[PDB]
């Protein structure tokens, strides 16, 4: 049809990792830290380590 | 008599000064403004209320803890880390009090001798720290300028930093004690 | 109450150096009896 | 802590299960919130709550590791009015017998200080 | 409790 004017207002968000750290970083990293427990364990104690 | 005695007074005066540490440590009022104020209000490691002045002097209370976000300096930060570690360790003790009944008991006096050496330590730490951050906008806009790092300018001195002082040398007294306790009670 | 704070300052330094005075005394009751 | 030392399945069990629980019981504390980047007082509890059962899980392990895998001075010398050391194994089997007074008292202590911070100044 | 006094201490 032709030319239109425009005008732009534009954003920059920048998302604050403090809730992630709190909710999927840090309980997925202990639960790491966990899982190693095993090896801690004796190696006949099936039940226990699987 | 002696031991039986001199542990008891022991361990309720350790109840005492942990619990003047906590207050102290939870205690808004640290640094104050006298009447050489540009506004008015009073200071702590991690809250300051800043009177307006508008009309009633309202305060606009803010800060915690819980988020340092909300800390005006990095010093304030250390500073109460330091004090929440010295807390911690003389609750570890009043924890250990229930420990005498199955442990000998010589070494655990000695056990509390060096983890009271040690939360001495945290707080003068965290106290000398303190004075640091007397720098940041917040500190240099209610009371003024003059204050500075290591200077406190227009501010004044309140009862907690003294009673966090005392609760120094306090510490020191009470890890001595400790330590001639755990020492000689054996001989 | 305006900025007055010498009260509490002393008050404080009043119990402080009592709770110092108790412990010094029970040191000193320990340590050469 | 009451339970024998050789019921191994058990005791990791109960460990695991209430690590599982204390995630369980964060996620289903925090989401009744928006999504702020920063601790509450309920985050703040849970968390040491897990700290507890967390650190009873490493005490079981360290237990079983030990037990079932390995085997001048006025005062008269300034080591041991200063310091210590005789040895301090000695009394690590002993472990479970007053680590049942340990952690009790521990949470009442942080109880009593959480409560008695909020409660009153704030 | 069972556990802990007739199968432990
Ligand atoms: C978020 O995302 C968005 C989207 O991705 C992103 O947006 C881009 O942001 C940049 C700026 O950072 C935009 O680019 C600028 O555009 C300016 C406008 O240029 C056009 O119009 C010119 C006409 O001049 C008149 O424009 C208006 C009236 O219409 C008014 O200001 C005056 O009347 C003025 O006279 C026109 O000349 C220009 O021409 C293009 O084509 C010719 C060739 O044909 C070429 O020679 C030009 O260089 C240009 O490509 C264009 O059509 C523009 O002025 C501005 O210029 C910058 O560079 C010059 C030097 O080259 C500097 O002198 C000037 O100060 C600027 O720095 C710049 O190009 C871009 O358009 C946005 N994206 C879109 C799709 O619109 C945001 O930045 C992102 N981030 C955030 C957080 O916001
Ligand atoms: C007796 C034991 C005592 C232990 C007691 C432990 C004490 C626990 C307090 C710690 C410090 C709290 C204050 C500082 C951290 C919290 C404040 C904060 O915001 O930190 C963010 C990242 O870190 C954070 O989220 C949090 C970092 C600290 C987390 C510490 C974890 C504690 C132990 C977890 C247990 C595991 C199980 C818990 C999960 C189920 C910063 O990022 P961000 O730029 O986006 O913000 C910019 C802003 O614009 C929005 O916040
Ligand atoms: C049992 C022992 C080991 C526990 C010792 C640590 C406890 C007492 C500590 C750890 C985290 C601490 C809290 C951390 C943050 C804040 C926010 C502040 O605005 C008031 C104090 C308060 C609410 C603290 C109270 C004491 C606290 C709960």
């Amino acid at each position: 049809t032709g030319a239109y004017p425009r005008l732009s207002l534009s954003f920059r968000l920048k998302r604050n990792i403090g809730y992630f750290i709190l909710q999927t970083y840090m309980p997925s990293i202990l639960i790491t830290i966990l899982s190693w427990v095993s090896f801690w364990i004796n190696y006949d104690a099936s039940a226990a380590r699987v | 008599r002696n031991s039986r005695a001199i542990g008891v007074l022991w361990a309720i005066f350790t109840i005492c000064f942990a619990i003047i540490n906590v207050v102290v440590f939870i205690q808004p009022y640290w640094v104050g403004d006298s009447v050489s104020t540009p506004k008015p209000g009073y200071f702590g490691l991690f809250h300051y209320c800043v009177g307006s002045g508008l009309a009633g002097r309202e305060l606009t209370c803010r800060g915690s803890f819980t988020d340092f976000s909300t800390i005006p300096s990095s010093a304030f930060k250390a500073a109460a880390f330091f004090v929440l570690l010295s807390m911690v360790l003389i609750l570890g003790c009043i924890t250990c009090f229930s420990l005498f009944f199955f442990c000998n008991t010589a070494t655990v006096y000695k056990i509390c001798a060096w983890m009271q050496l040690l939360a001495a330590l945290c707080l003068v730490l965290g106290c000398m720290i303190f004075p640091d951050g007397w720098d940041a906008e917040t500190i240099r806009d209610m009371c003024g300028a003059k204050t500075g790092k290591y200077s406190l300018g227009d501010c004044s001195v309140r009862w907690a930093y003294i009673l966090a002082i005392i609760g120094i040398l306090n510490a020191l007294i009470l890890s001595f004690l400790a330590f001639v306790l755990g020492n000689r009670q054996t001989d | 109450d305006s900025r007055d704070y010498s009260t509490e300052l002393s008050v404080t330094v009043a119990v402080g150096a009592s709770l110092l005075f108790l412990n010094i005394l029970a040191f000193a009751a320990l340590y050469y009896k | 802590f009451w339970i024998n030392k050789d019921a191994v399945p058990a005791r990791t069990s109960l460990g695991i299960t209430t690590v599982l629980t204390m995630t369980t019981l964060s996620t289903i504390a925090r989401k009744s919130l928006p999504k702020v980047s920063y601790v509450t007082a309920m985050d703040l509890f849970v968390s040491v709550c897990f700290i507890f059962v967390f650190s009873a899980l490493v005490e079981y392990g360290t237990l079983h590791y030990f037990v079932s895998n390995r085997k001048c001075l006025d005062g008269k010398d300034c080591a041991s009015f200063f310091c210590c050391f005789e040895d301090c194994h000695i009394r690590i089997a002993k472990m479970d017998s007053y680590a049942r007074i340990f952690f009790p008292t521990a949470f009442c202590l942080f109880n009593l200080v959480y409560w008695v911070s909020y409660l009153y100044l704030g | 409790f069972v556990n802990y006094i007739f199968f432990g201490r």
